[PDB]
């Protein structure tokens, strides 16, 4: 029983109706906020005199 | 708008070019 039953092509469609689309493009932004602290003293004792 | 913030691009440039003075390490003696 030697026979050839099947076969897949490899053929595609010619998009000039432009029926598909692929992956789609648009722009993204990313904003980051980074608020700066004071930090607590050095001091320097000294007399008033 | 974030599209304006796009900065010029230009597809004639490639950003996969390797290194064309590659640095040459002496054998060990």
């Amino acid at each position: 029983d030697l026979a050839v039953i099947g076969f897949e092509l490899d053929t595609r469609f010619t998009n000039t109706n432009r029926r598909q689309r692929g992956h789609l493009l648009q722009t993204r932004a990313l904003q980051f906020r980074h608020p700066i602290p004071m930090h607590a003293p050095v001091t320097l004792p000294m007399d008033t005199m | 708008t974030a599209d304006e913030m796009i900065t010029k691009v230009s597809d004639t440039k490639d950003l996969n070019v390797s290194t064309k003075k590659p640095h040459q390490i002496a054998d060990v003696p």
